[PDB]
């Protein structure tokens, strides 16, 4: 879930 | 007198908007072209570009980082349209009623906004809102603290630790009002109007989440978002 | 001498063809604009318009239709790149090695694909198809029909109605043979030749899937793509 | 689920 989100949440 | 602590804030505000607000708008050529649901490719190209900036931003905010991947995403899909519709008073010009930004391409009124389905519900308390905003005449401190307060608000739903984000708001606010006393000469009455804003953004997130629902319900409509608007303002919970 | 029943689906074919095959390509300059992964942005909006393509001429074979939802989904997400393919040797041009559709903007060389993630693992083998399909100067009948009996494939993953869908392949093979003997002068070793060919992309989508996978497994690149794109390449089963 | 492919194969 929030695969994108997640990834930009990131570094 | 403002304490150290909280310059910092502001310098760490300042810096987080000066890197995530383009002023040049020159990434605007790699959206889908402007057509004049004509207008819905480019805006939502302009509008998925505009989270990109928003999470940006909200990374850079002094506590933002430390909350949970969950708190962060919960606040995010909640606040993103709010943001979005703050930080585009940047490019409104009340001499136009429309957001400029460059070239004739680039200039947005209400009817390019209704060619993207959306109606005068929305765009009539939006457009109402710019001026309304643009006309307090905000510091870039105050505009970006806005930014920031809107974002860290622990009643949103989906958020787990409302203390935690309650703590990092007050603090925001506090900053603000200590700002808006001592450096914006007759602000008196400022801060209550910046509060107010704050009430209409809630409003207008309504409106716009209603509206949403009908153009994400038609897949004609919804398949020319991105996958970034979707996810974003999707009713996915973590 | 060929029949009336196989001369009407030859009609249908090319009708189908022809309303969904643009020759003017004008709707290129909608999408994002080509960047010399720089080239992802407008190869995903190519691809996610030639998809919407791809379902417009299925829907014109006659007899896919009449297939339930989910068999004429699973004929879809797995053919969808292979039709992409041969369409795509409309506009391939043997003295550039390239893709060409109208100006130097929207002409595509094996670099431009790199630029989209992808290796030449994909596009050596990708080229050298275009270039013996190419060779081939296939009638726009025999294109179409080649088109058609790639689509409707019944040893597809998904597939339920396997009888129905090779009753339905097997009558277009049928078309494609008596077309060649009758219509295609020299053409006695063309049939094995287009067969050929069907083997070759599924290899070339064995390849692509692999690659597709590294890029849809990347959420930076994924959320470059378009939720067509996504849906349609992606692993979910009805 | 493909809801897009869904919508696209209608009329
Ligand atoms: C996004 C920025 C920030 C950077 C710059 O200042 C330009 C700007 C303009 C924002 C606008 C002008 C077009 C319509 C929008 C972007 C509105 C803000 C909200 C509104 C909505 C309601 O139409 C968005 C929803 C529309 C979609 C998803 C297509
Ligand atoms: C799609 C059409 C049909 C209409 C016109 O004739 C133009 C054309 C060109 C197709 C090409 C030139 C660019 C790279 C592609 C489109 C390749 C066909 C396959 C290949 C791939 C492998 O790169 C696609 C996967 C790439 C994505 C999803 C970005």
């Amino acid at each position: 879930r929030h695969k994108i989100l997640h990834r930009l949440l990131q570094e | 007198m403002l304490s150290d602590e909280q310059m910092q804030i502001i310098n760490s505000l300042v810096e987080a908007h000066h890197k995530t607000y383009d002023d040049s708008y020159s990434d605007f050529v790699r959206f889908r072209p402007p057509v004049r649901l004509s207008m819905l490719p480019h805006l939502a190209d302009l509008v998925s570009y505009s989270i990109q900036k928003v999470i940006g931003f909200a990374k850079m905010i002094p506590g933002f980082r430390d909350l949970t991947a969950e708190d962060q995403i919960a606040l995010l899909k909640s606040s993103a349209i709010e943001i979005i519709m703050l930080r585009s008073n940047q490019s409104f010009s009340l001499e136009d009623m429309s957001w400029s930004c460059g070239g004739p391409d680039f200039k947005y009124c209400i009817n390019d906004v209704t060619k993207a389905g959306h109606t005068l519900e929305l765009l009539e308390p939006l457009v109402k809102f710019q001026v309304g905003l643009k006309k307090l005449k905000l510091h870039e401190e105050e505009h970006v603290l806005l930014m920031a307060i809107c974002l860290l608000s622990p009643d949103r739903p989906g958020v787990q630790d409302h203390v935690r984000i309650e703590a990092l708001q007050d603090r925001l606010c506090d900053v603000l009002q200590a700002y808006i006393r001592i450096q914006h000469p007759g602000g008196r009455l400022l801060y209550a109007k910046m509060i107010q804003k704050l009430a209409d953004l809630r409003s207008l997130n309504e409106e716009h989440s209603k509206q949403y629902r009908s153009l994400s319900f038609q897949p004609e409509h919804s398949m020319q978002l991105t996958p970034l608007v979707l996810e974003v303002f999707g009713s996915e919970v973590s």
